[PDB]
């Protein structure tokens, strides 16, 4: 996909969204 | 430090480690060595201040030479040079005396973060409450 | 000791830290000293404070009075000598991985660690954990997934 616009939001986000996101991410790939 | 082993505080002076009458020969004599209390202690002396009392531990078995830890002041002391009066009573504690700066008694409290339990550091003071209701001297809170 | 009225407090206090709660452990203190607490409790002080606790009561007749509850992995631990911590905010963290570290200081057995509660299960230290915020090692997975 377009990199750059997974790049602004991929580097500024908030927190707990986060903690019930990359316990996971793991899953998809890996 | 997961064992002791050694260890008599005897309050110390800083300004110059070469006692011999209050302590002098008795802080070192029993595999101990008097020649290294004025080469290393000074130098862990000066760094901070000088003068006043230096309870203390030393890493001596029967290993010749040694290491020296350092310690903390007296807390009911803090309220000498941290307080006013130097004494206690003067009128037996059948009559309740001294007299407090409640201001002070936390971060003169505070001073001795490293030697105690309590979490919250009002608790730290908590305790100087009755560390300095140690004759019944009311504090102007 | 007190009547009830005082070990139901033990109770509905110690349960709602279930209820409320977040990872748990195991420990079996036949020798705890108290520079053994001292130490814990400023790890409890990294971990927060009096966040985390540790309240000896594996009277079954206690902290299995707060299982039946959630955790009825434990009916299983409460025999013989335990050492209960709960975790309220904090990772499923290292907590975890200190009670391993500290036994494997001597410092006293660690029931073998009969472990607990998470998912629903038994024993093996993990520090499957604080990484957790190591999303950084979902950052890295960025540039270097771009690049290479």
């Amino acid at each position: 996909s377009i990199t750059k616009d997974q790049i602004i939001e991929a580097v500024a986000a908030m927190s707990v969204m986060d903690v019930v996101e990359l316990i996971s991410a793991m899953e998809e790939k890996f | 430090a997961k064992k002791v082993q050694a260890y008599v505080k005897l309050q110390v002076a800083a300004g110059m480690a070469n006692p011999s009458p209050p302590v002098g020969p008795a802080l070192g004599q029993q595999g101990v060595n008097i020649m290294e209390f004025c080469k290393a202690f000074n130098a862990k002396t000066d760094s901070i201040e000088k003068g006043l009392p230096i309870p203390v531990v030393i890493t001596v078995y029967a290993d010749r030479s040694f290491t020296f830890v350092t310690k903390t002041p007296p807390a009911a002391v803090l309220l000498k040079k941290a307080a006013g009066i130097k004494s206690g009573s003067g009128k037996p504690n059948k009559d309740k005396v001294g007299k407090i700066s409640r201001a002070q008694l936390q971060e003169i409290a505070q001073t001795k973060a490293a030697d105690m339990t309590g979490a919250d550091i009002e608790a730290m003071t908590r305790s100087i409450e009755g560390t300095a209701r140690s004759m019944g001297l009311v504090v102007e809170d | 000791m007190a009547l009830n009225l005082q070990d139901k407090q033990a109770i509905v206090a110690e349960v709602s830290e279930v209820a409320k709660g977040a990872l748990s452990a195991v420990v079996a203190d036949s020798r705890g000293v108290t520079v053994d607490k001292m130490t814990e409790l400023r790890k409890a002080g990294r971990e927060a404070g009096v966040y985390m606790r540790v309240v000896r009561n594996t009277l079954l007749r206690r902290a299995v009075e707060g299982t039946p509850f959630e955790c009825l992995k434990d009916a299983f631990v409460g025999p013989t000598l335990i050492a209960y911590s709960m975790e309220h905010p904090g990772a499923a963290a290292r907590l975890f991985k200190e009670f391993a570290k500290a036994n494997a200081k001597f410092e006293v057995k660690a029931a073998a660690f009969e472990g607990e509660l998470i998912p629903a299960s038994q024993i093996d230290r993990l520090a499957t954990l604080p990484t957790y915020e190591e999303a950084i090692a979902r950052l890295m997975a960025t540039m270097k997934e771009a690049s290479a």
